[PDB]
């Protein structure tokens, strides 16, 4: 995907400060709290009954770390999101059967978490750049669904 | 809401469907599976081959419940209460997909009802399927709970005097992140620091302040605004989701301590409720 | 945009039976009835007060003929929708200020009209092909919105 120079710079500069483990646990956990129907994929994760249980759930933390780790790897290949995510796209479509709309919900929550964590530094132009990136990653993950 | 003219149209169309309801329900699913293949992720446990007994069986159950909704059009939440619970708590189908099946049900009826599917009946059927989808998704998160109201009132109180400033930031975020929304303000200077943007953000924020102060009586309190968006401004309902998102992003960036997961959830629910009221009179 | 040969064939085969002016007037008229907020662009068209007045309105008909004529011409360039509709995209974005969501609503109404007009000949596979095409046209018209 193509971004302006200023947009790419905005995205990579901020991501250098992101501790993927911490933000990853937080983004997945909020997804499960704010849009609880997304819990349908994580029945084996344990207690997800309340916000505090979700946020302290070590399996939630570890999965978020895994998910955003892969996302992170995607940012290093902004020029070819489809090719980078094709295998994981197949995985999600054919084995996990995850409705790609979940990728978009996760995108929305992720933007909220970056704003929460970084505050004033997450300016309107930086958000716009990230919105393009999370949309492009969701589209890349949805590509192999047939 | 469905007018009595809508209910008459729906009852006429569905009466004409009559005994083919099951068959039409199965056709709608097949059309859905073919046209929107992401919907198949909810049925990995089915044989989705054309004419499969599972698809036929589910088609008839879908149609039974619609017949039930038609026969209890004035009492829909009550009548579909068990179905609501099941989708909210068990199946947990993302609400986006209800729109896709409704569209395929509409295409199916059009293809089988040449004489009855007039423009006014089309509109009524569309409204009815949207109402059904609303009821079936109403317990996913439910109405605002007392914890939600408390959470919203605390977060907004903390916002206090900066409500106007935050409203302008949310608009700026919206214009930059979702450029299609700019088509509603061709008459504005949308540059950063624009006073038109600041003045409008203050109006938006003041209306939200009014809504928080009337959380239990929101439709009346927002009635003039509902009128204005429905009949004058005529903003496509999709756009309310985008501003809500940017309002949430704005609050997150300014409320480091207060924007907890629980408060985030309550705020998201609150803004969806506000958006629901503001679009309630469109149709 | 990518369709299979058989999808391309099925779309072009049915379109050969379309009276573009009639279906255009019908599809725009139904858009204005079913999603009345779309009337916002057409206050210079006169009486839109009732469904029958919308459907009988000569300016509505004329606009539908224009719109669906452009769509029609677009079907001859299924391999290059983006390029085919680029100037029209800029026009709707910069001068007409039409929210691209309207293109998606028109696509939904057009699918319904084709089913109504053609009945059983509008089979589930024929619909799937048209759904890709109407989404394709919407994305192409939305492309220049900045
Ligand atoms: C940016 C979006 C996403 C990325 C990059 C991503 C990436 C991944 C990766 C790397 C795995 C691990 C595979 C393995 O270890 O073999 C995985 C598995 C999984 N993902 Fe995704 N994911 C994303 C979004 C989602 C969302 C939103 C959901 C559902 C709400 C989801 C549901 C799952 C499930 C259920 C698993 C398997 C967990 C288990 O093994 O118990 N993913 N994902
Ligand atoms: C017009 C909206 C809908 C209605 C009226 C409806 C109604 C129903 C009914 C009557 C049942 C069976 C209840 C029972 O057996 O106790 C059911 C089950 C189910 N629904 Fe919904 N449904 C709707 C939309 C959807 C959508 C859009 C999806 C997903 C794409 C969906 C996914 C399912 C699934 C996966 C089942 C369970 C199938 C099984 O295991 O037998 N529903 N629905
Ligand atoms: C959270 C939802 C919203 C609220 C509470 C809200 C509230 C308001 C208020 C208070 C006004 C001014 C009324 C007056 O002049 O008396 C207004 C006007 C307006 N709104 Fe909404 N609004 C919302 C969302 C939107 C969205 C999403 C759009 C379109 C993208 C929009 C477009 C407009 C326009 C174009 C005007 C007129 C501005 C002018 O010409 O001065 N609104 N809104
Ligand atoms: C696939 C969808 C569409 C296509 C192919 C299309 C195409 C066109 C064309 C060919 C023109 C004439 C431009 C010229 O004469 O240079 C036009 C104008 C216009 N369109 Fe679109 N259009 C589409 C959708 C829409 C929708 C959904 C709306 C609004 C609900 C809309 C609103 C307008 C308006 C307001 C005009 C100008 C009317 C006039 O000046 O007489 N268009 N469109």
């Amino acid at each position: 995907m193509h971004l302006t120079p200023e947009e790419k710079s905005a995205v990579t500069a901020l991501w250098g400060k992101v501790n993927v483990d911490e933000v990853g646990g937080e983004a997945l956990g909020r997804l499960l709290v704010v849009y609880p129907w997304t819990q349908r994929f994580f029945e084996s994760f344990g207690d997800l009954s309340t916000p505090d249980a979700v946020m302290g759930n070590p399996k939630v933390k570890a999965h978020g770390k895994k998910v955003l780790g892969a996302f992170s790897d995607g940012l290093a290949h902004l020029d070819n999101l489809k090719g980078t995510f094709a295998t994981l796209s197949e995985l999600h479509a054919d084995k996990l059967h995850v409705d790609p709309e979940n990728f978009r919900l996760l995108g929305k929550v992720l933007v909220c978490v970056l704003a929460h964590h970084f505050g004033k530094e997450f300016t309107p132009p930086v958000q716009a750049a990230y919105q393009k990136v999370v949309a492009g990653v969701a589209n890349a993950l949805a590509h192999k669904y047939h | 809401m469905l007018s009595p003219a809508d209910k008459t149209n729906v009852k006429a169309a569905w009466g004409k469907v009559g005994a083919h309801a099951g068959e039409y329900g199965a056709e709608a699913l097949e059309r859905m599976f073919l046209s929107f293949p992401t919907t198949k992720t909810y049925f990995p446990h089915f044989d989705l081959s054309h004419g499969s007994a599972q698809v036929k069986g589910h088609g008839k159950k879908v149609a039974d419940a619609l017949t039930n909704a038609v026969a209890h059009v004035d009492d829909m939440p009550n009548a579909l209460s068990a179905l609501s619970d099941l989708h909210a708590h068990k199946l947990r189908v993302d609400p986006v997909n209800f729109k896709l099946l409704s569209h395929c049900l509409l295409v199916t009826l059009a293809a089988h009802l040449p004489a009855e599917f007039t423009p006014a009946v089309h509109a009524s059927l569309d409204k009815f399927l949207a109402s059904v989808s609303t009821v079936l998704t109403s317990k996913y998160r439910g109405v605002l709970s007392p914890a939600d109201k408390t959470n919203v009132k605390a977060a907004w109180g903390k916002v206090g005097a900066h409500a106007g400033e935050y409203g302008a930031e949310a608009l700026e975020r919206m214009f930059l992140s979702f450029p299609t929304t700019k088509t509603y303000f061709p008459h504005f200077d949308l540059s950063h620091g624009s006073a038109q943007v600041k003045g409008h953000g203050k109006k938006v924020a003041d209306a939200l302040t009014n809504a928080v102060a009337h959380v239990d009586d929101m439709p009346n309190a927002l009635s003039a605004l509902s009128d204005l968006h429905a009949h004058k401004l005529r903003v496509d309902p999709v756009n309310f989701k985008l501003l809500s998102h940017c309002l949430l992003v704005t609050l997150a960036a300014h409320l480091p301590a207060e924007f907890t997961p629980a408060v985030h959830a309550s705020l998201d629910k609150f803004l969806a409720s506000v958006s629901t009221v503001l679009t309630s009179k469109y149709r």
